[PDB]
Order: C-alpha cells, then structure tokens, then sequence
C-alpha cells in the first residue's frame, strides 16, 4: 500500500 | 481525577476546529477545481470527506509513542485491520457530542436530516445509519464522554486480534496500561454508573459489526466504479 | 465496385447504430437506476460510453476474419497498441457520417473530420483502415507476426484498387487516406494523456475495460 | 499486469 507507508515513512 | 496515562493520550488528539475547516475547505475545492460537466456527486463528496477523516485518524495513530514503538510493516498492520472502525467510532462520537436527534452532523460541520437518507437511500445504508444511531443513543446514555473516546481508540488500534505481528508484547501493554486507566477514570469520575466500564466496552464488537457493514457497502460501491479512487480510502478497501 | 477482400471485411462489422443506441438504452436505464445524489456526471457518461464501445471494439476484433485465426496471447498485443486509434477512429467516422487540453484534443480531432469529409470518406475506406489500425506493424513480440505483414501488403493493395476504381477523380485519395493514421495514432496519445490525467485525479468510472487499457 | 477483463473477453 503505497499512500500509507509514505504516510508513515515520512 | 484524571490518570497520568490519559492526560498523555488527550495530547495525540488533533484541534477539531482546525480539521474541520481544513477538510470542508478541501471538498470545496475538489468541487470548485472541476467543470459544471464533471461535478462530483453527493455520494463522491462523502468518499473524499471519509478519505480525508482517514489521513487525520492516520497523523492521529503516528503522533502516539506507543504506535512510534512499532516498526512501519506493524503499523500497517494495525491501520488495516481497524481503519473502518475508527471511523465509525469517530463518526458515532461526532454524534454523541454535536448531533441534533433528527440529523447527522459530519466532520465538516454540516448536518444531513435522517429523512433524506430514509427517503433517499436502499435498504443497506438505511440498516447502517439506524444500527449507528442506536449505538450513539446508548453512548450518550451512558454518558461517553471525550476521556473515554481516546481510551476507545486506543483499544481499537491496538488490537489483539492482529495475527503476525512482530511486537506483540507492545500492543499487550497498550491493552494492559489503557483498560486500566479507563476503568480508574469511569470509576472516579461517574461513580453514580456502577458498571459504566463493562458498559462502554460492550460498544466495541457493535462497532466491529457496523464497520463490516459498512465495509461491504463501500466495498459493493467500489465494485460499481462509483468510490473516488487513488487515495487512501481504496488503498485500505484494497487491504489484505 | 469492391474487391472481394473488402466485401469480406465488411461482413465482419456490425450495425453501428444498432450498437450505440444499445449503449444510450444501457446508460438511460444505470442513470435511472441511481438516486439523485449519486447521477453521474456528463464526464463519466461519456467515460461509460467509451467503455462500452470498447467492449464492441474487442467482440468485433474477436469475431474478425484473420484476427481470430491469431493465439490469445498475440490477440492481447495487437489490441493493447491500438485501443484508443480504435475508439478515436470509431468516433471520427461517426462525425463524418452525421477545458482546456481537451479543447485541443476537439480541435484536432475536428480537423480530421473535416478533411475525411472533403475527400467523401466512405464505409469500405473505413473497414480496410481499421484493419490496418488493428494489424500494426509497431506491435513487438507477437508469434505470428506474418499474419500482421500480409494483412498490411493485401488491405493496402485492396484499398488502392478500391479508391483508384471508385473515386477515380482523387487520384491521390488512397495516400491521403494513410496520411490520417499517424494523426490517429497522435490523437489517440493526446486522449489516452487526457484520460491518464483525470484516472490520476480518480475521477474515471473504473473497474472496467477503459482502464485496464490505460493503466496497460 | 496483464488487462483481466480483455484476457477473459479473448479468452471464452
Ligand atoms: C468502512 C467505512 C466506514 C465509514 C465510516 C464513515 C462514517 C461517515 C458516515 C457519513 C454518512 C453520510 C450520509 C450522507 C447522506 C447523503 C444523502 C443521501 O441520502 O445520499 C444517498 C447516497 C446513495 O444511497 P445508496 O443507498 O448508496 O443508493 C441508493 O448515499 C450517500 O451519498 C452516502 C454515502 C456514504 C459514503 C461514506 C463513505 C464510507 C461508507 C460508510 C457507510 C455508512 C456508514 C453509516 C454510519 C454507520
């Protein structure tokens, strides 16, 4: 799930 | 009169204000941005409001220590098993707190009259919007208030029932370290309610079976290509 | 007076007419099955149109003398490369007979149309461009790639009998004709652009053909 | 990836 783990790897 | 443990959560939450006017500021646009001949919908707005309520519930969960305590493959664990139900139980909270009996008010500020949806909406949707307001008419009955809210998220995030987690001890704690706090602070604050704690808890596998409800229903919509894609709505739709 | 090739195309088309009413009918009904805060827009209906012509596009292809002698699997390769040639030149055809980026797109797609006018495109024009379309010599990777080399050398000789036979007053007709299918293939990479954009914006109907076709 | 839907067209 691409959106989410950018959301929580920032 | 309010445990430590509590005091610390409260700090994870977001300034209501604040999402509120960032979120209907959002959907304005979304609609101002397109041409009279590709208006979204009532139901397309809906989507991008709940995917937006989503992305806040996210920065929620990544401002705790307790979720910071857990590598990002658990993180994602945890956020698909319950991302439905934290919506719910915000929505349900929403209610308790700034609904009118006779409508819905929604994280934008607006509300919805209940007979639009009775008139309006299929069976599935109408099942889902009782089965919700007869939980909030329990909720407010038993005098949930923004304290016991929190507590109730946590417990929903922390979930035991995530399988293949690699720190599992940590999501025990969070059980561990907030069942107690919250059966302190119900038991300092209502002591007029005797089984106000059991009571409340009781609220969480109706909230699990109205989230699978609703889960079916954006599912079955989706299948129609009608729910507003790319974004993190779909994406947790599409989780496994 | 027809080359019998010609002839033979032709029996693979289906009645157009027949097809977009079909479509408009299907469309009426879905509208009318939704509530008043879940109508689509024009936009998506148009997306909705396109899906279903596409779904006509592969059961015409499919059922094609030539194409359907290919495996599956070449089957899928041809029309990957030329999807959207075929909905433009479904629609191009359409006009002939009877924003901003996307005021481009009109505008190029208008100037086409006004050129097949003037030169009295015709139906048995129109199958032998669609196979040509359909048979693409740009298409890598197929296991019969003869087939694709023989369609272009006969529907090429046949639409120049064609043409030299029956508009023998355009003595350049036939090359004017080809001289459109670059400008297809242009357009149908501005509309696919056009269409990527908003499928990015989640404002494409999905879960369907048309974007299965973009996305591969 | 491979178009599900063109496969199982050209497929039946
Ligand atoms: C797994 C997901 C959990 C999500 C938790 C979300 C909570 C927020 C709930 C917000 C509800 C907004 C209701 C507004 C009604 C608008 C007026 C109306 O009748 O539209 C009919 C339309 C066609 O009727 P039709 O019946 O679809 O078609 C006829 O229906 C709509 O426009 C309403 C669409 C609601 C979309 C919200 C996205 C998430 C899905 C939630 C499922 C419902 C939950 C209710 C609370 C328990």
């Amino acid at each position: 799930p691409a959106i989410l783990y950018a959301l929580l790897s920032s | 009169s309010i445990p430590h443990l509590i005091l610390e959560l409260l700090k994870c939450e977001p300034d209501e204000p604040q999402v509120q006017a960032k979120i209907m500021a959002y959907l304005q646009q979304e609609q101002a941005n397109r041409s009279k001949h590709e208006k979204l919908s009532t139901f397309g707005l809906m989507c991008k409001m709940a995917d937006q309520t989503l992305f806040s519930i996210v920065e929620w969960a990544r401002s705790s220590i307790f979720f910071r305590e857990l590598k990002v493959d658990d993180q994602m664990k945890l956020l698909q098993n319950c991302w439905s139900e934290l919506l719910i139980l915000d929505h349900i909270y929403r209610q308790v707190v700034h609904g009118k009996e006779g409508s819905i008010f929604l994280v934008t500020g607006q509300q919805v009259d209940y007979s639009i949806i009775a008139s309006q909406a299929g069976a599935t949707l109408n099942n889902l919007m009782s089965h919700a307001q007869e939980l909030v008419a329990k909720l407010r009955s038993l005098q949930f208030d923004q304290r016991e809210f929190v507590c109730l998220k946590f417990l929903v995030l922390f979930s035991l029932d995530v399988k293949n987690l690699e720190n599992f001890q940590l999501v025990e704690g969070v059980q561990e370290q907030v069942n107690a706090a919250l059966l302190d602070y119900t038991m300092c604050n209502y002591p007029q309610q005797t089984e106000k704690f059991g009571q409340l808890l009781l609220r969480l596998p109706e909230i699990r079976a109205i989230s699978m409800q609703a889960e079916e229903y954006l599912y079955y919509k989706h299948l129609n290509g009608d729910v507003p894609y790319n974004n993190l709505l779909i994406e947790m739709l599409h989780a496994k």
